[PDB]
């Protein structure tokens, strides 16, 4: 929909060097980026930013899941030998609902 | 230089 985009993230680094904020039923209900740190995957793609707001991890919507459960699909993504990359459906929106 | 301006755009 208007406003998404999905970005590929190379998994170049050991970690994937963000700090991500909220998920369901919070002010923030689907997890924010609030950290990209230097060395980590994320900086290297060069296209996710602190503010991205995270709505799908590799198709799976995390509309729905708790922070815990939405860090835990993103930390399986990023440790799984399927593939070298994560997908992220990301928005530059502020969501709030 | 990763970092989002403040959204004109809310998502309810």
């Amino acid at each position: 929909g208007p406003g998404s985009t999905l970005v590929r993230v190379k998994k170049s680094a050991a970690t994937l060097g963000i700090a991500i904020e909220g998920g369901a039923n919070t002010r923030q209900p689907l997890p924010r980026i609030v950290t990209i740190q230097r060395g980590g995957s994320a900086h290297n793609c060069g296209q996710l930013k602190v503010g991205h707001v995270i709505l799908e991890v590799n198709g799976l919507t995390l509309r729905g899941k708790e922070h815990r459960e939405a860090a835990r699909i993103i930390a399986e993504a990023f440790k799984t030998k399927d593939r070298d990359y994560i997908d992220f459906l990301v928005t530059e929106f502020n969501v709030m609902l | 230089r990763l970092t989002l301006p403040p959204s004109e755009i809310t998502l309810l």
